[PDB]
């Protein structure tokens, strides 16, 4: 709210539509002042002075010019209308995918990871407020593709293996939350000879301490 | 407009004023198109907050990106593939051409930044800060993203890197063997060139006048007669110019739609991993790399394609 | 700035770049070149002839290799009719022709109106016809104070073609004797010029913007020596717009190239008038040495903006990587694409977020347009 109140250009996208159509109408009206080769731009002034065999000639010029001016206007409105239609279709798509759901499309519902969106009504348009999750305050960790334990290669089920310089932990990828590496958060596939960059650590089996 | 129709003839210019604002409208419509063209370029390429650089040591676990990264020993810092793409693809009648705001070098720099970003930090730089990750680990994440376990990547890392490297080499060889490959970009160039030549040739038409040349009319006839002949040329030339502008507005709309699609692909194929079928090529999308091209963008889409299937007996439950 | 205000029909101007006018180099002098021809054209041999032919068998005199002064006839007070078609009677001396043909015959006063293009009647159809696309002048006078049996064709199977002369006398299943007598001379105006009006020549000037007239061909432009291999019969070349881009000088037989005088769009770079009334002007595709803080760019010649080495975010775009801004005065610079960032890539190094922030951003889209209706 504070941002919008401080930036007059924020709604330029909506104002541009208003200004373009207003300009088109004023241009169309001003063309009525053109004589297009006629003695006058005003039909009443032609008719009050000339008889039909002469009046029709002057009128013909005004009809040609005015019809051409109107055709130009309509053609431009059809082209502009197509652009507006495309925008409305995009807005409708965003309503369905950003407001009525959670999107996985990058930058479709704003920068960062999309959480949710809220629509707001605006003159001749729609404004979307996009709520996103943005990672912050990253830290440098040492990593490895796998852990070697008792001759087997262990891979993370959901996260990534990291080291703080002395101990290895497994953490979720988008938020640092180190956990002890156990058989319940890793899986085994093959031996320790195949994986490049495999490191030696201990994988804890949460049975034997009780059994 | 004024020069195209009347040249430097005063008598014609004064008659042209009787038609009102038609020249103002035409000059304005073309200006609007010209502005859009820079907007289109910016939307596609300027999607990165920072200009990212690659490391001095290109160790990506066997993955070779030398054909997509800039070649430092070239005036243009273009990649080997970009260099190929670039090599492969009026004035005195009032028709001129304005330069783009973003030059070819500047566009190449944006592309380089996007490549450095995706190679060293995956998709993280497209959402927030760039977070470094080993390239083979990034690929393992991309395998999980298509329903393939990460050990498949690690246990076949040399094979995967070799197939990747081979496929890139074949892109350069493929493009060098197929002149029609860039037809989509060449068609745009040819259509606009044809439109301009048509517009100029119309100046040779008399449109019912004694002559197509205003100077020849003016050197022979007095105003009460000269104006009649000029009127015919103004009508014809104004109509020819209006036809040109209308066609450029329609064509511009098509280009805008293409640029919007290109921008969408940049965001969803290059700055992330897509789940949309055939949006980022055939097969299961792993990642994409942009390359700069004349008046356009080329995407190299890297996909996973299943091979050598076998027949098994199945059951819904045990 | 005032020009920009008038262009935009407002007393205020927003920040930006506007095209308001056009630059054009004006000509300094007029170069006139005609063939060197000494003798006067034998118009008098037709006009002051003792005898004129009958209308059914009109005579034709060819005028060639001469100077055609038509002011002697125009101002000559003697004629009743002096009507020109396609040309003006007072501009004839500034014209050159491939040929001039003077047709002459005797008519009655009531046929005078038939000696014109687009006419019908006994003379227009059977004796003397002019084409609808006629170029020339019809000159006629009352000669009853000078002057016999003259004939016209009364019957024919079909009408005559333009400039046809049928003098046969076959029986029609044709000629009749001729209310004042009139004498008519028609000057038909038809490659290198053969007949030119008095117009004196001037010295040839090259490498300057001049007006010119070469053997009747006019235009404005800069003349330079041509390297075009004209054949011995060629006088001028033509462009795709059917304009002349080279001529053969009618006296020296030198081939000259014609390059139109420098011109280009003019745009004004300005901060909003709420901040400053200072402006910079860009001459599009114009060289700064032709235009008369001067910075030559690919876009054109930018005057009034100070070029600096510091790169900033683009404000008012100029083109080709150049932008301008108000920082006070107007400056020009190469735009920045953003700050550089070297990612600490290593084969065993990963960065993981230890915190996060919740961000809210705004996206604005048009949905609808005013529903206008025009009767
Ligand atoms: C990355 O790939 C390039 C080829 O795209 C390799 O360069 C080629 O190396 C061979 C020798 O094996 C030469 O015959 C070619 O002429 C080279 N081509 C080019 C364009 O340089 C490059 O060596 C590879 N880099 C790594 C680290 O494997
Ligand atoms: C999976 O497919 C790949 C690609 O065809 C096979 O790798 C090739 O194996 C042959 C035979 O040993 C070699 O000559 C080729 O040079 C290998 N290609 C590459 C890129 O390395 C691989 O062996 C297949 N794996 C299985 C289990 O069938
Ligand atoms: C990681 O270490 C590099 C030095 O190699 C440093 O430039 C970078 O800022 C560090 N990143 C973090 C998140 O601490
Ligand atoms: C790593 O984490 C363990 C467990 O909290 C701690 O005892 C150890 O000191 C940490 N090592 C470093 C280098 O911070
Ligand atoms: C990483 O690079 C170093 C050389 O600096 C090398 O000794 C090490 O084996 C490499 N590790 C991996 C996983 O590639
Ligand atoms: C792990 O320990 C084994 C001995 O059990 C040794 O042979 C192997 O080289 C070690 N690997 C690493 C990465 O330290
Ligand atoms: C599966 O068996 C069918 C025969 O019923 C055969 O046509 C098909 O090719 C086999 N598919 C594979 C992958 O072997
Ligand atoms: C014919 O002679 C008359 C009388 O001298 C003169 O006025 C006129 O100009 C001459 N016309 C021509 C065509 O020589
Ligand atoms: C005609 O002009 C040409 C070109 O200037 C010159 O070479 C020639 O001597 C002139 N001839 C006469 C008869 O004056
Ligand atoms: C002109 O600038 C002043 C100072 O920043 C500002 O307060 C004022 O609103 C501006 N007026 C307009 C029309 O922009
Ligand atoms: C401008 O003209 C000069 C010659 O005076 C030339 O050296 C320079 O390259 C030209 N610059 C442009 C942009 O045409
Ligand atoms: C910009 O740097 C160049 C050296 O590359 C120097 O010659 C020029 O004078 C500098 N201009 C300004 C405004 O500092």
């Amino acid at each position: 709210q504070d941002s919008l109140s401080s930036t007059p250009s924020a709604l330029g996208k909506l104002q541009d539509v208003v200004n373009q159509n207003a300009q088109a109408l004023n241009t169309l009206v001003k063309q009525l002042s053109s004589n297009f080769g006629a003695i006058s731009s005003v039909l009443n002034d032609i008719l009050s002075r000339l008889d039909p065999p002469e009046a029709e000639v002057q009128i013909d010029r005004l009809i040609t010019g005015r019809l051409q001016s109107l055709q130009t206007y309509v053609t431009q409105q059809l082209i502009r209308a197509a652009e507006i239609r495309a925008s409305a279709n995009l807005a409708a798509t965003k309503m369905s995918e950003c407001v009525l759901g959670q999107s996985k499309r990058v930058d479709f519902c704003g920068k960062g990871y999309h959480l949710m969106s809220f629509p707001q009504s605006a003159p001749h348009g729609v404004v979307f407020l996009h709520v996103t999750y943005v990672p912050a305050q990253e830290k440098n960790f040492t990593t490895a593709p796998a852990i070697c334990h008792d001759g087997k290669a262990h891979f993370p089920r959901e996260g990534v293996f990291v080291s703080n310089g002395t101990h290895w932990f497994v953490t979720q990828r988008n938020f640092y939350e180190p956990q002890i590496i156990t058989t319940d958060n890793t899986f085994v596939s093959g031996n320790c000879d195949v994986v490049i960059g495999i490191v030696n650590n201990t994988v804890y089996d949460p049975l034997q301490p009780e059994l | 407009c004024t020069m195209y129709i009347c040249g430097d003839s005063t008598e014609c210019s004064n008659l042209l004023l009787q038609y009102g604002s038609f020249c103002t409208q035409l000059n304005r419509a073309l200006t609007g198109i010209a502005v859009e063209q820079d907007k289109n370029t910016q939307e596609v390429f300027a999607q990165v907050k920072q200009i990212y650089k690659t490391p001095p040591i290109k160790d990506f676990g066997g993955f070779n990106f030398s054909q997509i990264l800039p070649d430092p020993s070239k005036p243009s810092k273009r990649s080997p593939i970009e260099d190929l793409l670039f090599n492969k693809v009026q004035k005195f009648n009032g028709l001129t051409v304005l330069p783009p705001l973003l030059t070819d070098e500047m566009i190449a720099q944006y592309t380089s930044a996007l490549l450095a970003g995706t190679i060293t930090s995956g998709w993280t730089f497209g959402a927030g800060p760039a977070l470094q990750i080993p390239f083979p680990m990034q690929m393992a994440y991309r395998f999980n993203g298509i329903g393939v376990t990460q050990n498949v990547l690690y246990e076949n890392q040399k094979l995967i890197a070799n197939q990747f490297n081979s496929a890139i080499g074949k892109i350069q060889d493929s493009l060098s063997s197929t002149p029609s490959a860039l037809g989509k970009l060449q068609d745009v160039v040819n259509q606009n060139a044809q439109a301009l030549n048509t517009l100029v040739k119309q100046l040779s038409s008399n449109f019912g006048a004694i002559s197509s040349v205003l100077n020849d009319i003016l050197s022979r006839l007095d105003p009460p007669e000269a104006e009649v002949q000029i009127d015919r040329l103004i009508t014809g030339r104004l109509q020819s110019l209006q036809t040109y502008v209308t066609q450029q507005l329609i064509r511009a709309a098509e280009i805008r739609a293409s640029a919007n699609l290109a921008a969408t692909k940049m965001s969803e194929c290059v700055l992330g991993q897509s789940k949309r079928v055939d949006f980022c090529g055939k097969g299961y999308h792993l990642m994409s790399f942009p390359q700069s091209a004349p008046h356009g963008v080329v995407f190299l889409h890297v996909t996973y394609v299943p091979a050598q299937e076998k027949n098994f007996t199945t059951a819904p439950a045990i | 700035l005032s020009e920009t205000k008038c262009t935009l029909k407002s007393f205020t101007v927003e920040k930006g770049i506007y095209q308001t006018s056009n630059f054009r180099v004006q000509p300094t002098e007029s170069i006139v070149r005609f063939p060197n021809i000494t003798n006067l054209c034998p118009f008098g041999e037709v006009f002051n002839a003792t005898r004129f032919a009958s209308v059914y068998a009109w005579n034709r005199k060819r005028i060639s290799n001469c100077v055609a002064d038509y002011s002697v006839l125009y101002n000559s007070a003697s004629f009743s009719t002096f009507k020109c078609y396609g040309v003006s009677p007072t501009k004839l001396n500034d014209l050159c022709f491939t040929n001039v043909y003077a047709d002459s015959f005797v008519i009655r006063g009531d046929w005078v109106r038939q000696i014109a293009p687009g006419q019908t009647g006994k003379i227009a159809d059977y004796n003397y016809k002019l084409p609808d696309d006629f170029t020339g002048c019809v000159i006629a006078w009352n000669s009853n104070n000078l002057d016999y049996n003259y004939l016209y064709r009364l019957f024919r199977k079909s009408n005559l073609k333009p400039f046809e002369r049928d003098i046969s006398t076959e029986i029609y299943q044709p000629l009749q004797s001729y209310y004042q007598p009139y004498r008519v001379v028609v000057l038909s105006f038809e490659a290198p010029a053969t007949v030119c009006g008095p117009k004196k020549s001037t010295n040839l000037v090259k490498n300057k913007c001049v007006n010119f007239n070469f053997n009747g061909l006019t235009g404005t432009g800069v003349l330079t020596e041509s390297n075009k291999k004209f054949l011995p019969f060629q006088q001028f070349g033509r462009d795709i717009a059917d304009t002349t881009d080279a001529v053969r000088d009618p006296q020296t037989l030198e081939i000259l190239d014609i390059t139109p005088c420098s011109f280009g769009g003019v745009s004004v770079i300005t901060p909003g008038t709420n901040t400053s009334n200072q402006v910079a002007v860009l001459y599009q595709d114009v060289n700064c040495t032709e235009v008369p803080n001067v910075f030559q760019t690919r876009a054109g010649c930018l005057i009034g903006a100070e070029h600096v080495n510091n790169s900033y975010e683009c404000d008012i775009p100029i083109g080709a990587g150049i932008c301008a801004s108000y920082q006070q005065s107007i400056i020009a610079y190469t735009m920045s694409l953003g700050a550089e960032n070297s990612v600490a890539y290593s084969n065993n190094s990963i960065a993981i977020p230890t915190n996060f922030t919740i961000s809210v951003t705004t996206e604005i889209l048009p949905v609808s347009m005013t529903k206008t209706s025009v009767d």
